[PDB]
Parts: structure tokens; sequence; C-alpha cells
């Protein structure tokens, strides 16, 4: 609720310093990891037989 | 009947693959033994339950390479003379647990023939099995696809890779103008194909290195090992078949080793 019974107003909620740099720089970071750890692991499986596209 | 049969398609190829021959012969043997896929026939005046023995005997008529039986044909030559009847010959193969024999010692089966009768025999038997084969690809102008003599050889070879497999149907890419192949042009090749044991064995120096002879004088290699001649088309998609690593050759674990274990 945005007002207390009282009729007060409810504090200023708390952001985290610029978090959402914060976020955008472990979402792409892990998400470049993203494209890694499945070309490679695809093309890990050329190496055998376990799969082919 | 998309899903029904390609577990036992699979299994049966399995079967053939590498298993016991009792099931094998079960499939009842008179001449269900062409099974062992997936005009001496004619001339079989079999009886059905022929038996297991003949049958281990049979395969190795195609198994067994050209210069190899000759040994198998001496070793079938206990008594000396040029000549051994069912005496030594029934014994071993009792040894395990008939038209041939009326086929080799005549209907009386007490004629020995000279059993230097044995290679000839040999001779048509591997061509029939792959005469009826090239059939089963239904020759189109007496001719079958690149895929077709290529599939051939993975039902040859009877390996499971999904790579080559996928090369196999990949090769239409690669081959879209079309030959067409004939019946000379494929039986010529397993002649070759099946004196694989001295090839490496004649190809050992480039086996020191690699990159199995640049598939021209491996054709001409072919035919000095396997006394029977080659076309360059024939080989050039058995090359751009096998080559798994694209380098545009063969090592001996891309195509020749695999053809050599094959002989178990």
């Amino acid at each position: 609720v945005i007002v207390t019974r009282s009729g007060a107003i409810l504090p200023k909620p708390v952001k985290m310093s610029f978090g959402l740099l914060r976020v955008f720089s472990i979402v792409i970071p892990f998400l470049y990891v993203g494209t890694l750890i499945s070309k490679n692991f695809a093309a890990l499986l050329e190496e055998h037989d376990i799969f082919v596209p | 009947s998309g899903f029904r049969d390609r577990k036992v398609m699979e299994y049966e190829n399995r079967i053939r693959a590498y298993s016991t021959p009792d099931k094998i012969f079960r499939y009842f043997t008179p001449e269900d033994f062409v099974r062992s896929i997936t005009s001496i026939f004619y001339t079989l005046g079999e009886c059905g339950l022929i038996s297991f023995s003949d049958y281990i005997f049979l395969t190795t008529v195609l198994s067994t390479p050209q210069r190899n039986f000759e040994i198998a044909f001496k070793m079938f030559d206990l008594n000396g003379d040029g000549e051994v009847d069912m005496e030594e010959f029934e014994q071993v193969q009792s040894i395990i647990r008939s038209a041939l024999t009326t086929y080799f010692f005549g209907a009386d089966l007490k004629g020995k023939l000279t059993i230097k009768n044995f290679l000839e025999f040999q001779r048509k038997l591997q061509h029939d099995v792959l005469k009826l084969e090239f059939e089963r690809h239904d020759p189109v102008d007496g001719r079958i696809t690149e895929r077709q003599f290529g599939g051939m050889l993975l039902a040859y070879s009877g390996v499971q890779s999904k790579k080559l497999t996928a090369m196999q149907r990949q090769l239409k890419k690669h081959f879209k103008e079309g030959k067409g192949l004939t019946f000379q042009e494929v039986e010529n090749f397993f002649t070759f194909l099946k004196n694989i044991n001295d090839v490496d064995t004649a190809l050992s120096f480039y086996h020191m290195a690699g990159a199995s002879l640049d598939k021209v004088t491996m054709q001409q290699v072919a035919r000095t090992v396997a006394k029977v001649e080659l076309s360059d088309h024939v080989c050039d998609v058995v090359f751009a078949l096998f080559d798994c690593d694209g380098n545009g050759e063969l090592s001996n674990k891309e195509f020749v080793s695999i053809m050599k274990q094959r002989l178990m």
C-alpha cells in the first residue's frame, strides 16, 4: 500500500546503487558464455557419433 | 508402417553386425540366407535345414579374401594329393557342433572333384550375392546412384557413425550431376575391398605418415594389390564420402582400418 493506515506516507523504497548497470554487466558476460559453451559443446559432438545436424 | 520395423531393421542389422549364428540360421537357410544383407542358387539342390557348419563355411566363401582362402584350400587338403573329400571335410564341419557337396563331389557325393574348383566356386558366389544386392538397389539404366553405391559400402562396413551416415546423405550435394554406378564399376571395387588386408600392408610406408595416397595412385596401387582395375570417378565419391576430417584424403583411421577390422 502507498500510505499507512494512520495517513502517513510510506518511506522511500531503496534501489541498489545503479544496479541496472550492475545487472546489465552480469547478464551479458554470462550471456556471452552462453554462446561459447553452446558452440564449443555442439562442435564437441562432431568429435563423436552422439549427434550431428 | 513408419516405426513398425525400424527397430528390427536395425536389430536384424545389429544381429548381422555381430551376434551368434544360432538364430542367424534359424530364419529358415534354404535360400533365406540372402537375408544376410538386410544364378548359383538355381543350382542349389539343397536341403532346407542344411546346416550352420556350412553356413560358417558359406560366409567365409565371401569373408576370406582372394589370396588367403588358397591356404584354407590348403588347410582343407590335410590328405594332400590336391584333393580331400567329406572325410576331413564333413568332420571339421561336425567339430562346430549338402548341396555344396553335391555341387563339389557330385550328386553321388563320393566322386572327389579337384578341390582347385574351390576358387571358381568362391568367385561366382562373391559375384552372385553382390549381383542380387545390385538389383535390390534397382539399377536404373544398369546403374545406381552414387549414394547407393556409397550406401552399400556402409551396408558393407556396418558402422554406426552419424557423421559419415549423414555424409552418405549429403553426397547429392557433393554429386548432383548424376552418372549412375554400374555393376562392374562396383564389383571391381569390392574385389579391392576384399583384399584390403594386403593394401595397408603394401601401404605401410604411407601408413607411417598417412594421407592414403591422394586418391589417384590409391586407385593405381589398388589394381596392383587387387589385380583388378577401377575407374577414376568410382573412387572420387568414396574419398568424398569417407572424408570425415574434410582434408580431402583418408587416414588409416578414416577408411582403411575400419575395412581391415571388418573382417571379424
